[PDB]
RNA sequence: GUGAAACUAAGUGGAGGUCCGAACCGACUGAUGUUGAAGAAUCAGCGGAUGAGUUGUGGUUAGGGGUGAAAUGCCACUCG
RNA sequence: CAGGGCCUAAGAUCAGGCCGAAAGGCGUAGUCGAUGGACAACAGGUGAAUAUUCCUGUACUACCCCUUGUUGGUCCCGAGGGACGGAGGAGGCUAGGUUAGCCGAAAGAUGGUUAUCGGUUCAAGGACGCAAGGUGACCCGGGUAAGAAGGGGUAGAGAAAAUGCCUCGAGCCAAUGUUCGAGUACCAGGCGCUACGGCGCUGAAGUAACCGAUGCCAUACUCCCAGGAAAAGCUCGAACGACCUUCAACAAAAGGGUACCUGUACCCGAAACCGACACAGGUAGGUAGGUAGAGAAUACCUAGGGGCGCGA
RNA sequence: GACCAGGCCCGGGCGACUGUUUACCAAAAACACAGGUCUCCGCAAAGUCGUAAGACCAUGUAUGGGGGCUGACGCCUGCC
RNA sequence: UUACUGUUCCCUGGGAUUGGCUUAUUCUAACCUUGUGUCAGGACCUACGGGCCAAGGGACAUUCU
């Protein structure tokens, strides 16, 4: 019942990434890029996106940068579309 | 009467024989993986070297 | 097989501090520890010999015992033993080799080994290869006997012991052909003090092959090396001694 | 095939060096607790040079 | 072969701090270098190379000390 | 995949306890501690910089749900097992290599010539199963009664185990191999485009023999003395004690669903580590081609990487 | 036929031999060595390290352990 | 080092720890040693140890002065 750690769930997602490679990844993989907290997990991020936008998450992959900042690859299920969700935010 | 024992004995050995070879196969994978030479995609590139 | 284990005191020669107390110990081949039964409890049951195994932790062989209750034990190997011989530990046991019993029920002039000095601690004396202790006499409370050193000690009567002589008597006959056989046992090279420097040993200095140059030979710690008896005066076991070895 | 005489630092792993010069090692003995007292009054930035975490980019494994 | 042994001829067997010789570990001679490419190396030969062998990783022994197949040698280019 | 969430050695700490001007020292269970044990994945493709990590295809492990059955279980505890040396050589296989065949292309201004050039490839895993290999009592091929692997039963402090007794059982052991995976996928070559990058179609044949491992069967066998870790996972099972419970727990097949933390860049027989240098040096381990050769020596070459950071 | 790839013989001294040693001027005739001898120790052992508790020796028991000298083997090892 | 002055290991005596009956020897109750003997908590201590009961020594020795 307990999570791994305890902190602000609304801080798990700071902001997305806007790069020519990231935008290229949305159309090919149906994925999304998000900078995340260092203390975050794949479970909290999976639960997070399920609540904000109301969409299913096929898989989550993460990594820690050299600067101590964690990044999160989020692949949505094929039923939904990351490009459609992208336009809802404002970024293409 | 005796066919029941002989018939069940072979099935009892086949399952153990089946699991025993699977055991020796995975340990062979764990062995050469520690050596660092298991993936054949990496070995065929280093066949002539 | 279950009596063998690898839990031993690694780091031979080194104490808790980690300094060398017993010198010239190190190297050597690895060896597991065998659990030998010296108390010889579980009395009044027969047990036969099946194997005659090699014990690296001693000079003598051992013998595996199989009792009717399924238990298994190790014991020393007597001299004329053969596979199939039985052994018993008790009081009214017949006086033959391999059996164990107190000294009260033994006759005079018996070949004895695996003697205990106190009840419960188990046998401590006459363990080595070809060892034997001859019972001279007994008188009331205690019983005197002879040891392999030739000394006549006075042991209590209620102490247990095993009959016969220890196996593999012919072990001194082989000479270690070379130095490598010595290092296999875990015995490092012995250096002579007369070659050292004066700071290391009292015999050190001097050009050429120096003589002793001292009133007597001395240990590395100053005391003499010959003649000085090291037995503690007024020891607790001083009355149990009949004479000195020779 | 012999290393020169001055090679006293053979690039040993940081895991072992932390077990010999790390923060937890100093706080065990009384001298190490006084060692840090000297380096704090000195005002040194890095109190223990030979230390690493159990995880992250610094982890030796 | 003998009364039985001792002894003795072949074959099998593949022992050894065995032999030659790379890696690996060592460093006997000479040259070169000697404000060196290098605070001990390069070049040409040399020794051991199944053993008392070599080596990694992780540890132990700390100075009126430790360690030393013992040179007063080594113990962070520092050791009477 | 590697490490942790599992185990333990060396060794370090140590509840209490013992000792001691202080600091503290010794020390029991216990806990930390990989250099070990245990535990589930491959091929191909994509490509400014990453992929056994992303995509495709085919698998595996754990947990949960579902469907029946069972209906006391789960720890503690007992036992088995894990569990191990060196040397030596023989045998059976494969990797790999060579040649041949097949397919395609080729005229490389010379005296002659195609004898030339290139390709001939594919894993983890699932299912089946093996000798003329090794092993297993009986004879000089046959016969025969015990006997192997692997099971069952029984007595005693006595569930399992151990010990003893009785009994069934000619077959067992595993690298390799067959088949699916495995598609006109991959591929030489050819047809067209160009900013010359590659793109887009097309895409034949895809076999055999010999040599043969330092690798696999293999802690297989033989010999020898120096006599060759531990714990957990796993498996079997009573009593005592503890916790929980009619499913809310154990157990079996299929199907379906779900899937923690850290490392992952780059150099690594080095210009990036260690040597104060972009230093003729040192740096564990893995992969091991062709000709000659006993050979991983040596000489010349392939893949691939280089022409040594002042020159004339 | 290249590269690669043992020079040998007679005699003597020391040490038996394989090995180890002064990292950076000494690899030896020095050290070690198997063996031999003397002496100590009967286990709560001697010895060794500690203020002490205690540890090693040893989970060993006089065919074993510690210490001194000598140093394969062969002939010997005298007198006070 | 058979230089001077000292320290330590070790040996010995007096005193404390330390007691009883006899003519120095014995006795057991202090003290020393041992137990895979036994009991013990939620459980274990066959993991040191603790309590109890035994065994061997015994007023010696260890320790302090
Ligand atoms: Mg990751
Ligand atoms: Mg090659
Ligand atoms: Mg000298
Ligand atoms: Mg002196
Ligand atoms: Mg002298
Ligand atoms: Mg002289
Ligand atoms: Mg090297
Ligand atoms: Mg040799
Ligand atoms: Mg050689
Ligand atoms: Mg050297
Ligand atoms: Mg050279
Ligand atoms: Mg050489
Ligand atoms: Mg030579
Ligand atoms: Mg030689
Ligand atoms: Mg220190
Ligand atoms: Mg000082
Ligand atoms: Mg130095
Ligand atoms: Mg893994
Ligand atoms: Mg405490
Ligand atoms: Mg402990
Ligand atoms: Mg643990
Ligand atoms: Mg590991
Ligand atoms: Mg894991
Ligand atoms: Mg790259
Ligand atoms: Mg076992
Ligand atoms: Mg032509
Ligand atoms: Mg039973
Ligand atoms: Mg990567
Ligand atoms: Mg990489
Ligand atoms: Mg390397
Ligand atoms: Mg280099
Ligand atoms: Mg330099
Ligand atoms: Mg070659
Ligand atoms: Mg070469
Ligand atoms: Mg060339
Ligand atoms: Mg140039
Ligand atoms: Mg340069
Ligand atoms: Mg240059
Ligand atoms: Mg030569
Ligand atoms: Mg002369
Ligand atoms: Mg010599
Ligand atoms: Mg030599
Ligand atoms: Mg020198
Ligand atoms: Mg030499
Ligand atoms: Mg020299
Ligand atoms: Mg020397
Ligand atoms: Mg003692
Ligand atoms: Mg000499
Ligand atoms: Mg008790
Ligand atoms: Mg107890």
């Amino acid at each position: 019942k307990y999570p791994r750690r305890i902190l602000d769930v609304y801080q798990i997602l700071q902001s997305p990434i806007i790069t020519e490679a990231a935008i290229k990844n949305i159309a090919d993989e149906n994925s999304l890029l998000f900078t995340v907290d260092v203390r975050a997990d794949k479970k909290m991020i999976r639960e997070a996106i399920s609540n904000f936008f109301g969409v299913k998450v096929r898989k989550v992959n993460t990594l820690i940068r050299p600067d101590g900042t964690k990044k999160a690859y989020i692949m949505l299920n094929k039923e939904y579309n990351a490009s459609e969700l992208a336009k809802k935010i404002g970024i293409f | 009467s005796k066919l029941q024992l002989k018939l069940e004995q072979k099935i009892k050995m086949k399952m153990a024989k089946k699991i025993r070879l699977r055991r020796n196969r995975l340990m062979r994978k764990r062995k050469l993986r520690k050596r660092g030479a298991w993936p054949p995609s990496k070995m065929k590139k280093l066949k002539n070297v | 097989n279950n009596l063998i284990s690898g839990q031993r005191r690694c780091g031979k020669g080194r104490n808790a501090r980690g300094i060398i107390t017993a010198r010239h110990r190190g190297g050597g081949h690895k060896r597991l520890y065998r659990k030998i039964d010296f108390r010889r409890n579980e009395k009044d049951i027969y047990g036969k010999i099946v194997t005659i195994e090699y014990d690296p932790n001693r000079n003598a062989y051992i013998c595996l015992i199989h009792y009717g209750d399924g238990e298994k034990r190790y014991i020393l190997h007597p001299r004329g033993a053969i596979i199939g011989d039985t052994i018993v530990s008790g009081t009214e046991v017949p006086i033959k080799m391999g059996n164990a019993l107190p000294l009260t029920d033994m006759p005079l002039g018996t070949a004895i080994h695996n003697i205990e000095i106190t009840l419960g601690r188990g046998g401590q004396l006459a363990r080595a290869a070809g060892a034997v202790a001859k019972l001279i006499a007994k008188e009331g409370k205690s019983a005197t006997l002879k040891l392999p050193s030739g000394e006549v000690r006075l042991i209590s009567k209620n102490c247990s012991a095993t009959v016969g002589q220890v196996g593999n008597v012919g072990v001194n006959q082989k000479r270690l052909g070379r130095a490598g056989s010595k290092r296999w046992l875990g015995k490092r090279p012995v250096v002579r003090g007369v070659v050292m420097n004066p700071v290391d040993h009292p015999h050190g200095g001097g050009e050429g092959r120096a003589p002793i140059g001292r009133k007597s030979p001395t240990t590395p710690w100053g005391y003499p090396a010959l003649g000085r008896r090291s037995r503690k005066r007024n020891k607790y076991s001083d009355n149990f001694i009949i004479r000195r070895r020779s | 095939g012999k290393a020169a005489l001055c090679l006293t630092k053979r690039s040993r792993s940081r895991k072992s060096l932390a077990r010999t010069h790390g923060f937890r090692l100093r706080m065990s003995t009384t001298s190490g607790r006084a060692l840090l007292k000297r380096r704090r009054a000195k005002g040194r930035k890095i109190l223990c040079t030979k230390t690493n975490p159990s995880s992250g980019k610094r982890a030796s494994p």
